[PDB]
């Protein structure tokens, strides 16, 4: 793993409406195949940088579990940001629609 | 029965006594082009076949995705 | 003559392909 | 040996044909051996330029000549 700060900066640029106009202008004379190949090449470049530089270089976060801990932390962050947020909304929805625990209720006795 | 539709094989013990049994090659190679590859030593693959094989150096994640 | 063009690193160092794995058999999956 | 012939462009192999001789060290004792650049250039008639490996610095020969 590497360049998390650069990835945040990329997201920040992407969320900027000025960059939306810039991308609109850059899309002149351009194909979906070219865009997809560009993105795939970028991702490959990232993973190849990892595969190469891990052989001889160590980041500030190096630990006895290596990049496994960084990937776990990325996963846990994604989980807590997206899935737990969705869980909060779903909980409030179910509590407003049926009551707390309404989705685990037993079928009506016959 | 007549014997026309008899069993088309011989038991492994009788083959072993005849000196006939073969044990090997769980797999096979159907075509002679594919059989003689390791013996040719100079053209294991034709040129056309080589350029066709060069199209599958990697799996296609794009096709997998689609 | 002096060099003035801005030379990118992709013209020199090519990255390996690692996103989709290799096919040592050089044959498709259905085959 | 591998079928990896270095490109003779100066961006890859600086000073390939500037002199009429090539030299190499051989084995663990590193015996010296000198080879004529024409004997070496004979390889680049069999070299195939469609194929490029290892940072696009090495081409491959045709299998007949290599074998």
């Amino acid at each position: 793993g590497f360049h998390f700060q650069q990835y945040i900066a990329m997201a920040g640029r992407a969320i900027n409406p000025v960059q939306w106009t810039r991308a609109w202008r850059r899309m002149e004379g351009k194909s979906a195949t070219e865009v997809y190949r560009d993105a795939l090449a970028w991702t490959n470049n990232q993973f190849a940088q990892i595969s190469r530089a891990s052989q001889y270089r160590a980041w500030w976060w190096q630990n006895p579990l290596g990049m496994g801990l960084v990937l776990y932390g990325t996963y846990k962050a994604w989980h807590m940001i997206y899935m737990v947020r969705k869980q909060k909304k779903t909980a409030q929805l179910v509590a407003a629609a049926y009551g707390q625990g309404g989705q685990w209720l037993n079928p009506v006795p016959r | 029965p007549s014997g026309a539709y008899r069993l088309p094989a011989v038991d492994y013990k009788r083959q072993l006594s005849r000196g006939t049994l073969v044990e090997g090659a769980d797999f096979y190679l159907p075509t002679a082009q594919e059989q003689q590859r390791l013996a040719r030593h100079f053209e294991p693959y034709s040129e056309q076949e080589q350029e066709e094989r060069r199209k599958f150096r990697f799996q296609s994640i794009s096709v997998y995705l689609a | 003559k002096t060099l003035e063009r801005n030379v990118p690193m992709k013209e020199i160092l090519q990255p390996l392909w690692v996103v989709e794995p290799p096919n040592f058999l050089r044959q498709p999956v259905w085959k | 040996m591998l079928n990896f012939i270095p490109k003779r462009c100066p961006s890859v192999s600086l000073l390939f044909g500037k002199r009429p001789v090539q030299r190499i060290e051989v084995g663990q004792a590193r015996h010296q051996l000198e080879i004529p650049v024409e004997t070496i250039e004979k390889i680049y008639e069999g070299v195939d330029s469609r194929l490029e490996y290892h940072n696009k610095d090495y081409n491959a020969m045709k299998w007949k000549d290599f074998m």
